[PDB]
């Protein structure tokens, strides 16, 4: 249940630095706030649930949080 | 009345050299024959027909770029002399008739490269004796240890020998003509994938530079693969020398894979951890314990991080589990085959081993098979 | 019963389109895309957005000429979705969503093209099946043969391919960059000396029309310098559209002669038939001798006269000579990237092997890299 | 619509105006300003300050005129306005403020020129919508296609502009300052070589009428010469208004040569052919040949007989011989600008390009560069 | 010593002679043959078929000016014979038999330009010897530096080349035919926009005046039209030869803008920046980092005020950001391409480069292409 | 008696195969399995799991090729099955159920071997009958006496046994694990020295075809390496399947001397001759006169010329000078253990002999041990 900033969790590969301690790369976007992840995505978490593993990366590519 | 013999140390990418009995090698530089490929304008300026060494690295950019010594073979012997005298009249600054030299070749090689090299050393550079020895030989000079099993891995060649108390075991040589050349052209192959584009020899040393900087080999190959392909973690960043970034992502641990897998590149040979086991099991049944416990790596080609875990965890599922298995890479393993140059010339039964001009005289070339290993 | 599945072939210079059992293409046309550079000033005769096809051909003088593809990589898409929509909806008259479609590609791409291709193809033309071809591998089911080498030289790219027994050699495959358009830029360049101007997008198809009309391939080169000095009989005339007459001369032979000497344009890269001989290098010993017998030439830049027996006695100085080498070139070999992905497309056990639609929508579009080859 | 839109062609020397969709102008009249002479017998003029159309030139004897226009170029604007006010209420009888107002002008002229007619007509008109086009687009809309080049030469100036598919090319559009008046002038200067003499602008009137009806291009120049010389087959007869009867003979052909050797006036430029051969020779090289077969003339200028043959004549002797070149001169190509325009009011699409009052309101006279070409 | 060759630069602007070591040309003067255009009445005046340089431009009422060089090339080889006669017997009171000439020369031109400049100075001049240089090789000489890319922008012809450590790149070569006399002619059409009217050659001289006091190169284009619209401070006032008072203002800026946007002319090629860059990217990647840092200006197009921070603007912004653009203007650039010709001829070295009237007695015309770069 | 029974040969390198009572044997092929490599692309070629036999040979180009047994081992029994199938199958179109089957094995095997070959042949192709025999005493029968000492020297194994009037002493038998494809190893190792690189299989069936071509056994050493050295009287030239060509020289009678000196390859047994001497001298002492007598060769290994010379001279110096020396080598020993074979399965008595279908029903896979030797 941790909760940060959008664009601190934006990871680039040219910066290579501000990393958050404790938290799992794998899966970023489940510590955004439900509001934020509503801005970022246009849409819900449950039917962001429904979505197949490829759409959900795309998702994640095209916010820069893969 | 001691003088300091050379020990020049010609591998197939960068070419070392220096005194007998020193630590460290005087000169180091790239083993690469420039020419230029442009037309010029500027009547006044100075007209040079070759670029050899660092020269020919620094303004590459307008030059064709050859290696004179190819999977541990040379084939242009003009550039190799211009090399050799590069070596001894703009690095060193030493008179090449007063002092000795040494030499180092791969195991198995074509018979007449030897005796070229001898006609060469003492006709055209005059010197009053020399010495041809095999690089692992020295490996294991440097590594300070009688027995052992040295695994040299340069930038044309790839070789494994077994010595036990001294005696080598010439049946159980092994030679993979695996290297980091084809890892270059293995990454040039892989890195059209992201869109990148490199032809040229130019693109070859900036792609040799990438290998160099940013590789590493995985421990565990398939968790590798679907580690990156399910995130973003393992990615850097690159910038050229005009400016543009690029970002290598998987292609980080599938370049050194080639040497454990031969597959990717076509061949059919094993890789280099097996090809260790069978240099080790063709020897004898009682000394192969010692052999486990005295593995001694060598060669650029083996500087990537984590190449010592993977060859250990590789020769420990091999081998039965009752033997304990240590591997020994020192961190200056790069010129450890200098190094051993540097004992072996500084030996004092070492000068009854010398090849004089007299016995040349006597015997033309061939006097190499009789005097060298 | 059984619905015919169109094939689509892809090209920088000309696109084709057709059905599963045609003889020939039903539509060739070239991928151009016009747009207006100048402003309208009639009011109510209607004015059209964009210009796709023999129709922006047409109307050379007011449009500036775009071409999606560079270099066998798709720059822009939005051309290619206009494109395809007049293959589909104009060229053809059938409905996109009842068809499968087959499509060409070069052998060494970025695999976005590829992802991007299969997205596009499903997710907007409702397609229910696809699948992707390398050409030089129709090219031999063009043929007919099982065994041989293929050079494919079109407008993008230039590679070589062999393949044995129905057996692809993957590390033997060859992608020089040299192409038509670089010839045709070469051809502007060398037509300044004569003093005639072609600078435009528009006029690009006039130099294009000239190389296509009047060049050949010398078999030997300073002959053909020293004939061209001394006389004036291999001298022609081409007609502009407006009426002026100019006289190439010389040149005929100079513009395709860079396919054999690339340092003509700068490029370090090797000829065309140095290429081949490399590709047939990079095999194995037992397969050369078949090789050598079954070269198959493909691609319109291959159309110019005498290029095969200049390639066969190239090949034949450069291979050893106790055994002969012969050049298959069809004369139809234009269209052989086309005829073979048709025949692709007939046989009985290829149904399977298609792209189902709901396979894609529970794999994404990395379906293609796992599917096809 | 039953509301009909005024289309107003305001020439250098004639004005015609009349409504839309008619095929010939209701209302044609010069654009001439008489004034009271300084001396002498003002005593039947009343208080009116001035004369504007024919009853300015029916009292000729006691007034001096004056010209709104000079070459397309608005000097006096008090001038015109009294030339639109005639227009308005004694030609047509109709309300300005009821009906839309189309009005012409030449190509290259001020910005002032648009924004001052708009101004004035907004202001002094109460127009409640009105536009502004260029005349050889009008005339091209008269003659029924959308390719070719035209070449106006009214009383004022002379321009040649080509149009290829609707699409106005800006950078070859050709002014050259030689129209009527200037030929007048000509005339005048060579008709004191008989004895005859005319300084006064009633005598400029007088010898306009004596160009408009004797007047006419030689096909040869030479051979008209040595025709003309030979003997007097070739002489007419003019009859003054005092009763003397005047012969030209000679120099009935030797007025409109000016047009063709601008020389004779002692001017730099070229003739009206070389200016539409380097208007042609000005567009890309691919629709040059559309635009030699569709060469159209305009102007009142341009009806003189044998003007066609000899353009055509010319232009076939510059253009390369393989070109088929044609002339189109209608027979009603006097009115052609007023032609076309009634054309244009009369599209559904030209419905949507008027100028309303509130646009004008809170823009200025600056819509009309926005909204017009 | 030996005899000081004569340094010769044929811009097509204006012609600029003077001796080898020197620092500054000793004769400068206009590149323009006029030829009389009224008659004489006057008897016993003294009668002159043409006037050739400086002395054209005295007379400009009475006569017809011609340029003998158009975009770079000769169009007629009289008028340069009466150039080259009044160069060297009037302007510098020199023997042209016992002196070598250098003459400078564009990139890419018609061919046999340099056959007919040798025969007619081996011919009719007797030179013992002659050579031929390129504009920006002379340019970079005067410059000082070796490495380097030259943009020259004259009269006829501008042109990028990039040059290495000596060694130039013949396929990197950019030609662009936008230069002065465009820029005048622009000038001119937008000029006929405020209402003043120049038609004849001798008012292109005074639009080139104008152009060459009252014109500048504006930072921000837009932001620049907004503020000479807003206010009326940007307006200059100029003095006609005839004491008329003209006014320029916002045409101050546009002008030159063109050389930037070559859309406003109706060309579809790009900008000099766009050039420029273009030029670099053809380049290898390793020598790109010295040419960014290298831009050379040079030609006298380039000498409106502020041009240098513009071009650097763009190519930063078309350069990656981790990069520095360094622009080189020097404050006397518009002889620089005479200079560096004045230093070529005073190397030692150069002397065993000179056509000697041997060679060209035994090879002919054609000798010129083999010595000359 | 009336059915024939099948006899089979089935060693490390060849397998025979034929019925009984026929002097020649009806299939002759290779004992090998190839995999393909490489990924096949073509829809419809046809897919084969494996290549048996010599099909795998005639494609060894995109095969990998594996032995199935290994020193008269059998390694893998699947591949062995496989080769049993196409034995029995395709190259004799018999049925298996109704004939009996021979088998042969080297003397000094594990009889896990024999108890797995007996319960193959027994439980999958279900032969009624079946026996397994030793190859020496096959070998023996072949020549036509009762008394004698085999030496047989096949692919895998080399072994010797005594026989006196048909009494077989076990402990005098003796076996060596050297055999020739220990000496195509070797000629693979010291073909490196001329520069010849052979690594793969494929290269490996090459350098095998080399050893039976150009091969031969010196009678004294020393002088023919003193021959060999002093001219090229000794060379020969061979032509690879790609048509380079190669030339063995001194290395011929290098290779196939090691049988008489292990010390070459590292192994510390001694050579072939004193093997036999040995084993001779492990019998009796009266019989020793019959085995000096009755010495013959046997096997393909045998087959290399001159070899009987040397033999016997190395005997004769080894056994006492009084007594007599034969060295008996039939033309057609390299068949002769398929045709004693035989002539075991023509007698009336050895089918008294057979292991019957219900004695290994009876008695388990165990009875082979019992009933043969
Ligand atoms: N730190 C490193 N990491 C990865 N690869 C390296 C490193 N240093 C050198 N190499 C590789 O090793 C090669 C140089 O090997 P080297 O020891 O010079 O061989 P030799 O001396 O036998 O020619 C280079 O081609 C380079 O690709
Ligand atoms: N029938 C005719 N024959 C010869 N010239 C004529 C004739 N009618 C008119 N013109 C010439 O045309 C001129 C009128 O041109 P006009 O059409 O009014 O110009 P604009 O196109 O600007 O209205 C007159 O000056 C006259 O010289
Ligand atoms: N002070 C100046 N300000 C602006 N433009 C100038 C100036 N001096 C020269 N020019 C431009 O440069 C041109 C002269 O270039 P020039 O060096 O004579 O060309 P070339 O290199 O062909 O001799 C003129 O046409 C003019 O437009
Ligand atoms: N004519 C020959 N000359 C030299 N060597 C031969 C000849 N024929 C066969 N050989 C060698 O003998 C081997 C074949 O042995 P073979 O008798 O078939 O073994 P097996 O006893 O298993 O049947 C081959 O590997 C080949 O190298």
């Amino acid at each position: 249940q941790k909760i940060y900033p959008y664009e601190m969790l934006v990871v680039t590969n040219k910066g290579r630095t501000k990393l958050p301690p404790g938290v799992d790369r794998m899966r970023l976007e489940r510590h955004l706030s439900a509001e934020d992840f509503s801005r970022v995505f246009s849409m819900s978490p449950e039917e962001f649930g429904k979505l197949a593993l490829w759409k959900r990366n795309e998702l994640k590519k095209k916010a820069s949080l893969f | 009345d001691d003088i300091a013999a050379l020990v020049v140390d010609n591998g197939s990418g960068m070419c070392k050299a220096g005194f007998a009995g020193d630590d460290a090698p005087r000169a180091v530089f790239p083993s690469i024959v420039g020419r230029p490929r442009h037309q010029g304008v500027m009547v006044g300026m100075g007209q040079k027909d070759s670029y050899v060494g660092d020269e020919a690295q620094s303004k590459r950019g307008i030059l064709t770029l050859k290696y004179p010594i190819e999977h541990g073979i040379v084939t242009n012997w003009d550039d190799m002399e211009k090399i050799w005298h590069h070596t001894f009249y703009n690095e060193l600054r030493v008179a090449p008739e007063e002092h000795p030299v040494l030499l180092t070749e791969a195991p198995l090689n074509p018979k007449a490269n030897r005796e070229k090299m001898t006609q060469i050393m003492f006709e055209t550079f005059n010197t009053p004796a020399m010495y041809v020895a095999i690089q692992a030989v020295l490996s294991l000079y440097a590594s300070g240890r009688t027995t052992g099993i040295v695994m040299d891995s340069g930038d044309g060649v790839t070789h494994t020998v077994p010595i036990y108390e001294g005696y080598a075991l010439p049946h159980a040589i092994l030679r993979l003509d695996l290297a980091g050349r084809d890892l270059t052209d293995y990454l040039m192959k892989i890195l059209t994938e992201r869109g990148y584009s490199f032809t040229t020899t130019a693109e070859r040393e900036i792609v040799r530079d990438i290998k160099e900087k940013l590789c590493y080999v995985a421990l565990d190959f398939e968790q590798e693969m679907a580690t990156a392909a399910s995130s973003s973690s393992l990615e850097k960043s690159y910038e050229l020398p005009d400016g543009q970034v690029i970002t290598i992502g998987n292609e980080r641990f599938r370049c050194p894979e080639a040497l454990f897998q031969p597959s990717f590149l076509g061949m059919e040979s094993c890789g280099i951890h097996e090809t260790t086991f069978n240099s080790i099991m063709k020897c004898d049944v009682d000394i192969r314990k010692d052999l486990y416990a005295n593995t001694v790596l060598s060669g650029g080609t083996t500087m990537y991080p984590g190449i010592a875990d993977r060859m250990q965890k590789e020769i420990t599922a091999l081998a039965p589990s009752t033997m304990k298995i240590k591997i020994i890479a020192p961190p200056e393993r790069k010129y450890s085959v200098w190094i051993g140059g540097s004992i072996l010339a500084s030996l004092s039964t070492f000068q009854q081993m010398w090849i004089s001009k007299q016995e040349y005289d006597e015997s033309g070339p061939s006097i190499v098979h009789r005097k060298c290993f």
